[PDB]
């Protein structure tokens, strides 16, 4: 086959060992050439991580390791840490397409990391954006793991669904995800109620922020 | 070190050409061959071509059916891809990468950061951005200040944030399409602040696709 095969994602919980299988054929790997290996981190540019089936780059932690025999090859990672979510890819060089190939990427994910309650931020209109006759709720949610959550807005004590968008989890720095929800109303609608809230869900608990158009009069 | 800096995010409408450049620092430009390799957004790597920094000779994946050319000034440090006919699976982030030998092949050492080529009919629209923050300045309570972003086309925006000349930590959230089809974003300063004074601390948000770049450096009184 003149195509690398590798799976679609991998899972492994802290400290645990996980290996990455990477297939080829007659015309890359059984012609003779190595395999190397590419870590790309979220929102990251790819960076090599094996080279030569088996060596590391100065700075590669030595839980990476690799290996070939045919065309079969597998990287294996030991001790596994949250810092090592991210999409690995296999690369050879193949005869029959004269050019160099990557296998399909594997996401792998580190389950099992502490649970993390989310911090909430919620923020009324701005001044310029009311003078501009429009108004946006923005509620900013924070340092939460597992990732997923769901958010509620109510306008007093009513749940509001129309003008809702909220975004899917990102992983931050830290390893905890993050993620925001945007309420849009009139100016008419801020103005008349008495508060607006975002409710945050996560884990079996539910956390709530008010704000109120009179807040910092 | 050894680093390879890319040229910015561009827009193209379907059928038209982009050039992207690398420019190359740190080692010598003409002793290590260049590749250039593409990722479409979620998508695999697929490489797109080799250019020689020495002689210029170039080898290209046969994908590309004669749409790609590849470039180099040494005197410049920068090798190009300039690819035409452009098509909406043209949509990608670009990387350019160095070849590297050791005793037995080549491998791909050092990476550029990426460029992003989307492919569009639609208008290019710099962002909106509005001063937003959270608590009053009555209580011994946190005040936290955010920048919302909104009403930019295409994706993506960059945001930094400082107190004078130093860079702040912040929190970057995702970025989401409303319903007119613009885009929207938040950046939040991470750390709250006690003692709030007027124009300590700006954001600043770039969108290298409009050439744009906005800073924010007053928080007016609230309504
Ligand atoms: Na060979
Ligand atoms: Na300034």
């Amino acid at each position: 086959q003149s195509a690398l095969t590798q799976p679609p994602s991998v899972s492994g919980a802290p400290g645990q060992r996980v290996s990455i299988s990477c297939t080829g054929g007659s015309s890359n790997f059984g012609a003779g050439y190595d395999v190397h290996w590419y870590q790309q981190l979220p929102a990251t540019a790819p960076k090599l991580l094996i080279y030569g089936n088996n060596n590391r780059p100065s700075g590669v932690p030595d839980r990476f390791s690799g290996s070939k025999s045919g065309t079969s090859a597998s990287l294996a990672i030991t001790g596994l840490q949250a810092e090592d979510e991210g999409d690995y890819f296999c690369q050879s060089f193949d005869t029959s397409l004269s050019g160099w190939i990557f296998g399909g990427g594997t996401k792998l994910t580190v389950l099992g990391q502490p649970k993390a309650a989310p911090s909430v931020t919620l923020f009324p209109p701005s001044s310029e954006e009311l003078q501009a006759n429009k108004a946006t709720l923005v509620c900013l949610i924070s340092d939460f793991y597992p990732g997923a959550v769901t958010v509620a807005w109510k306008a007093d004590s009513s749940p509001v669904k129309a003008g809702v968008e909220t975004t899917t989890p990102s992983k931050q720095s830290n390893n905890k995800y993050a993620a925001s929800s945007y309420l849009s109303l009139t100016p008419e609608q801020w103005k008349s109620h008495r508060s607006y809230s975002c409710q945050v869900t996560h884990e079996g608990s539910t956390v709530e922020k008010t704000v109120a158009p009179t807040e910092c009069s | 070190q050894v680093q390879l800096v890319q040229s910015g995010a561009e827009v193209r409408n379907p059928g038209a050409s982009v050039k992207v450049s690398c420019k190359a620092s740190g080692y010598t430009f003409t002793s290590y061959a260049i590749h250039w390799v593409r990722q479409a957004p979620g998508h695999r790597l697929e490489w797109v071509g080799r250019i020689n920094t020495d002689n210029g000779n170039t080898k290209y994946s046969q994908k590309f059916h004669g749409r790609v050319a590849l470039s180099r000034d040494t005197s410049a440090s920068t090798t190009y891809m300039d690819l035409s006919s452009l098509n909406s699976e043209d949509t990608a982030v670009y990387y350019c990468a160095r070849a590297f030998y050791y005793s037995s092949g080549v491998m791909f050492d050092s990476w550029g950061q990426g460029a992003l080529v989307t492919v569009s009919s639609a208008p290019t629209k710099a962002p909106d951005v509005f001063p937003i923050i959270s608590g009053c300045r009555k209580d011994n309570s946190p005040v936290v200040l955010a920048c919302l972003i909104t009403g930019y086309h295409p994706t993506s925006v960059t945001v930094t944030w400082y107190m004078g000349t130093q860079s702040q930590p912040q929190r970057t959230f995702p970025e989401i399409q409303r319903r007119d089809s613009y885009y929207m974003t938040s950046s939040q300063l991470s750390t709250p602040l006690q003692q709030w004074r007027q124009g300590e601390y700006k954001c600043v948000v770039q969108h290298t696709a409009s050439k744009s770049k906005k800073e924010i450096f007053r928080w007016p009184e609230s309504p």
